[PDB]
């Protein structure tokens, strides 16, 4: 609460164990991150027709997200303004109205209160429904993906993605009809701080060869070279002003797909158009395997095509939802095949994801002890081996294995935690990457 | 459908008890090769919470599922457990299955359609305990000596899984 | 918080979501409601003979309630003054003493420490037992119902019930030998704030036709100075009994006497169906005859104990019938009660999210269509369906939360109903009309 | 009392497995009319925690109970679920019953006294899970070919129920 | 090893059911004298969490164990419960055993080696509930139309016991 | 939060119910007791050869305790200094290194960060491993027993044991090769405050006859650093049965104890002790159970139960002592199972605020105790009494009141002043 928290050290690239444990830090996160940032709600594909809806979370708040008659999307708090009862218990469906089943108050697709039983008889038409709408949430969309935000002071979704749009356009727009989500989602609880899985997906190439040694063995292919973390640069790491980042393994997009050829065919068939629309430097990314996150709590693997949102449940627990990304114009069997392969590797019984659960939970619960918790966590791998790049926006780290994206994630975390409002964040837009002090890095690299 | 005779019912329960023993003792290769048919479909669909009014069909093998595997895919899942690099299973965990309500019915060519309830208790490390309940819908064929399963559908009771994973066989 | 909380808006008639969720609010309710009010313990009928006891709760505190030798009733904290062990683990029974099974200290029916093993050998008779009694609780009774109170500065139980007595007399004393409680009670946990089921019973006629729609397909509102209230459906007491018969008949044979003793305007209510509550956490249905106490377990959970109300002079078959019908509808497997569970829990737990929690809950239905009544004391609302009793409940909730002691509450005895501004509501209605 | 033969025991367990299947699949009408006799007494007594020294008799059908029903009252309880206004069951919940320790005994007039252990696992909504264990004491009669229950006594293990309700059949 | 015949399997399951009934009803003396052989070794080893590369032998009866009893030692465990000074059992607690996966095999001299899974649900006081799962490995010998256990090995699933005690028989 | 808390009344001898319940008080114990004092880790006998290790707790922190190549013992926090993952999940074994299995950082037997995968190619050798050792814990041993301490300003273990060493030498060194521990330990959770079990073992002879009615002449001792015990004369069995190896062991060695430590310590050597080493280690000498009560917040503990056996006892005698100690005091103990509710109930009653507003009595035998001409510390007459409670809570309060070890040492010479009957003996 100091205005310059020591919980994250952006000079020495380390973070206090308190960030995975302390309740007061978590409550501030809820206030200065989750109640201020754009959060992933889903995709138009999950509610593609007028009246379709899903229920989802924004952190610990339940919402209803509905495809309006006009074809726009709206969201509101899933709680009645009478005595607060949850309005909708279905995961999805089609509805022109949502009824609270305590006393029967009726909400429209935008959360407006449209009808109350006995309005004339018992309320004496004295209740004004206009003031009793379920609480609205701002909704914006980008390439079909739907985000929500509680803060009227937030930048637009497009400005919040910012230079990350350079990268997301590559994959979400792509060379065909673009990516979309396929549900229903898996949902499970995990006893970890929300930041452990997010940092893992945003920036953790290092763990893959150790943690997932057994699974990589069974899969074979390009990714098996990673097994054991042994002296055999693979790719690149990226981070941006609002914390978004990813690592990329060149040429590896379909590498986990064992069967699997519709997706590889799709990439080969559409990559020429990515080169046309986005350039050769983004074509490179289009066929690479990414592990990334959209700050604060949406993660994904592009290639493998798992897509997760990690909903906090207090400082020591999450509920994670897992969808599949597929090209909207991929043929039915390719869509089903991608879904099978992403789920077998990264679903609730994932051959890789199952290895991660203890990594996540343990790094959290060790801090139950006061002596253990009085310490810093290191994310210095590859510091100085990164900086601004003449083609790629943001900050780019050489190699796939490093902690560039941890550094960018925690630098923005601290910025949000220290900022009393959005205006205070925006005030530092130009200098966000001054902590990445190797300004000449790529000038030397690209002409050596 | 025609309920099996008490003698065949006996044989199916004995099969299921042997299956449980193999899986509780980490004899996964023996389970897969000895008790699962090469034409297996092993399927655990994702069921969402839908209003009664919702007319959409139930999940098919073309739709989201936690497991949706053929024999080679199960083999990969089983083989990964024999790596000494599955850190989460060193030291090893414990699993115990309680199978009840076995009802077996006659199908064609001497095949059987079989239903059961399963309760799964999992223990690991020092204080970790998780519990699952499912229904199981099997198609079995006789493999003197024994049965092999060639269709297995597993129906989880919980919408949100309260465990770090569902990496166990049923 | 301060002396004039914004957690409840009495104008306006709305309450902050925080009152179902916030721990600080809960803890202050423990200090200024549960540690200060008269709490429902049971009825003489639950422990009818000398030495008869029950164990029960006062909010989060465990008590033993004992029928003394002299025919009076004492209660004391169910915790030993040596190392604090719980003394008694039985629901009910007969005892002339209560032994703590850790070291064997023995307690009287009033909580006095009467004997300790090896007092002479090991303690060298140096232990001052009179200093070591299990902490007493004030007990008073009203028409056989037993209440306890922790606050020595608190008013008398009959003052606490105050004008609500006018109504309780109608049913508790009634036209026969009166009502009593039949146990053993059902007990269950429910993940809701204690105020959700209490406000439902005190004032919620509105949900009945919607929530309990499945079961159904098979009047007036009152509130008082100390929060007590109920709603009444005229001529309906047995409406939710499937059988007649013993109860129906009991009413008819006893109504004439209610009219004589209490007047024709208390007889109207004697034969009505009530949903009511005694502030803070005792609720009941008169007619259906379920009787509940909602014991808080922190802000997000309760343990609810459910008894049956019966005429004390009814015959065993009639008492049994009422128990069956009261349990089938409002017991743990109740054909109506089972419908309410998610209503209670959901209204509490949606507030886990901070954005959701930042809001007020609306209880304005019928604001203004209520006021002081000619005949009936307190404040009365027209119709069975409306929210008058919610409004009076939360008004007193707010009054207790603001007040640092009972004196400060007593200070406002003459001013309590100012917030109901339609003073001339009933005159206008009755003159019209 | 004399234990039934192995063949009769099989029949009683088959009956119980079918009953569980109807109750798990929402076939409440089919259960009530096919497996419950018109003279049913369905009874779940409330037991208090009493000292060993206490001499009061155990509860009778004249005393407090969560369920104390004849056929018509059970039918009411069943029919309510078909109303389409049980909001708590839209979307629907899950229930799964684990029945074990079935022991049947020859009674009078070809009737059977049957004891069993029941573990009931309930799931609903996203993360709600509740569990109950009970003893069951039945009197069954032949209803050729099959059985109907004409007395059912259910003995709950927990004094305080850790569930919103006890609204499920056993 | 050779599975017993279906008739012997039935007899073993019936015996286990009767055993559970006695233990659920506080007939501990009846259980011990009727169902436990005088040569009994009743054993519940402590298993520690070891890396797979650990080559140390599994626990023997010479090593740490929660129970490691002969008949006289079990008798003493039983007789304690009849003292009338068992304050934690006044009022009495509840216990319910769910036995499943009974697999019996032919040993020598007509003895049986028998494997089973047990889930134990315990309830006490108002809200206390604890749950245990164990593997049981018995050797039984025939006893005048029943069996008696002469070796009983109990394998607990949890390293850290989440209950005040393990003072119940299996 | 003052340097004179009213939660313990030493005049007087009562303690506030809040000490069993309040979270703030718990957090202060963690700071001023568990992060300050020497805590029981185990015994050399548990990791007796170079490379052998155990995992254990110090209050809520997990540690690895390792027998080094040079025969010394070191401990370190069981949590990686990269992202914090627990390093070692084995209860015991033998290891030259401990690998974190998230990214594979390798820790030496002293917790030094010895290797990291791809240190050259990927960290560019810029990672300073010297700065990233898993946090060390000071380890000291006394008569084979291994203790750990987090405070660099604490007295040596031998000074922390101080005058209790007079008593520990009697049983731990004894008349032969000394006592050791036998594992693996039982472990269980119990819903009680950590002090309830401890006060029970330290000073509670009173409950034995009531609580342990089934199944079926001394002094009490307390010391400066809270350590205490009660002794029943001539009862060093008395659950082992007359002729057995344990009995034969006491008979064959008590002559040595008389020679080494005198006749006043021969008396205690054949007595049955219930004792505690402050804060959270308890034991029964005779029965030979040995427990460490790890707190898990104010309302729960995880208790670990080992057996004490003579190191030179034959295998059958070690096994026999193990079987009797476990049958009586293990997780299914014929005595221990009786105490569970006493522990938990004395904790959870305090859920209600009215209940919690009160004091708990430990006055039994006040004034029937004082300093003693042969036995160091404070010695109360008779086995049944609360002398040990009084010494326990007195030192509990001193530690809670003191900001550091220096302020504890300040009152060394005046510790027993609360025991006013100076000439009792
Ligand atoms: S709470 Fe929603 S209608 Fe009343
Ligand atoms: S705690 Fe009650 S007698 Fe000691
Ligand atoms: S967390 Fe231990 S190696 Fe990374
Ligand atoms: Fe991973
Ligand atoms: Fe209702
Ligand atoms: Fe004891």
């Amino acid at each position: 609460m100091s205005g310059d928290t020591t919980l994250v050290d952006t000079v020495n690239a380390s973070q206090s164990r308190q960030v995975f444990w302390d309740r007061d830090v978590y409550d501030l996160e809820i206030e200065r991150i989750f109640s201020r940032a754009w959060l992933m709600l889903g995709h138009k594909s999950l509610l593609p027709k007028p009246g379709d809806f899903i229920t989802t979370y924004m952190a610990e708040d339940k919402i209803i997200l509905s495809h309006q008659s006009d074809g726009t999307f709206r969201a509101f708090i899933n709680s009645c303004t009478h005595r607060g009862n949850q309005i909708c218990h279905a995961d999805s469906g089609n509805a022109k109205a949502f009824v609270c089943n305590y006393h029967g108050w009726v909400y429209g697709q935008d959360g407006s209160l449209v009808d109350v039983p006995l309005e004339s008889r018992c309320y004496h038409n004295k209740l004004d429904k206009q003031e009793l709408a379920a609480k609205s949430v701002r909704v914006e969309t980008y390439k079909g993906f739907i985000f929500g935000c509680h803060d009227p002071e937030a930048p637009s979704l497009e400005d919040y993605l910012g230079e990350f749009r350079f990268y997301l356009d590559t994959i979400w727009e792509g060379g065909g009809a673009g990516l979309e989500l396929l549900g229903p989602p898996m949902k499970s609880l995990l006893h970890c701080n929300w930041k452990v899985p997010v940092e893992n997906f945003v920036g953790d190439g290092y763990h893959v060869g150790w943690t997932h040694a057994a699974a990589l063995g069974q899969i074979g292919g390009p990714l098996a070279g990673l097994a054991g973390n042994r002296a055999d640069d693979l790719g690149l790491q990226f981070t941006t002003r609002h914390g978004h980042g990813f690592g990329v393994i060149d040429n590896a997009a379909a590498a986990i797909h064992r069967k699997g050829d519709g997706w590889n065919k799709y990439l080969e068939d559409t990559r020429g158009e990515v080169r046309r629309k986005f350039g050769a430097d983004r074509e490179r990314l289009y066929v690479g395997h990414w592990n990334g996150a959209i700050f604060p709590n949406c993660s994904f693997l592009y290639g493998t095509n798992t897509f997760k949102i990690w909903h906090p449940r207090g400082p020591h627990e999450i509920e994670v939802w897992t969808y599949t990304m597929v090209p909207s114009d991929a043929d039915p069997a390719t869509k089903s095949a991608i879904q099978r392969e992403a789920t077998r590797t990264f679903g609730t019984a994932g051959t890789l994801e199952s290895d991660d659960g203890e990594n996540m939970s343990s790094a959290t619960y060790v801090n139950r002890g006061v002596i253990t918790r009085d310490g810093m966590m290191n994310s210095t791998m590859g510091v100085g081996y990164e900086g601004p790049h003449p083609v790629y926006p943001g900050i780019v780290g050489i190699s796939f294995i490093g902690e560039t994206s941890y550094r960018g994630f925690y630098r923005f975390w601290k910025e949000m935690i220290d900022a009393p409002d959005w205006a205070s964040v925006k005030a530092n837009d130009d200098n966000w990457d001054s902590v990445f002090t190797n300004r000449n890095f790529w000038n030397e690299k690209l002409n050596a | 459908q025609v309920p099996v005779t008490p003698d065949v019912h006996y044989a199916v329960e004995a099969h299921y008890r042997a299956e449980v023993r193999l899986l509780q003792t980490g004899q996964y290769r023996e389970w897969l090769h000895g008790m699962v048919a090469e034409d297996i479909h092993y399927w655990m669909p994702i069921y969402e919470q839908r209003f009664v009014r919702d007319r959409r069909p139930d999940p098919t093998p073309d739709d989201a599922a936690i497991y949706n595997d053929d024999f080679e895919e199960l083999k990969q899942r089983v083989e990964r457990l024999y790596s000494g690099q599955v850190w989460m299973e060193d030291p090893p965990s414990k699993i115990r299955y309680f199978v009840s309500n076995v009802e077996a019915f006659e199908a064609e060519n001497g095949e059987l359609d079989v239903l059961s309830n399963i309760l799964v208790y999992r223990n690991r490390r020092q204080t970790e305990v998780t519990v699952h309940t499912l229904g199981r819908e099997d198609k079995l064929r006789q493999d003197g000596n024994g049965f092999k399963v060639f269709r297995r559908k597993l129906i989880l009771d919980a919408r949100v899984t309260q465990d770090k994973n569902l990496y166990f066989f049923c």
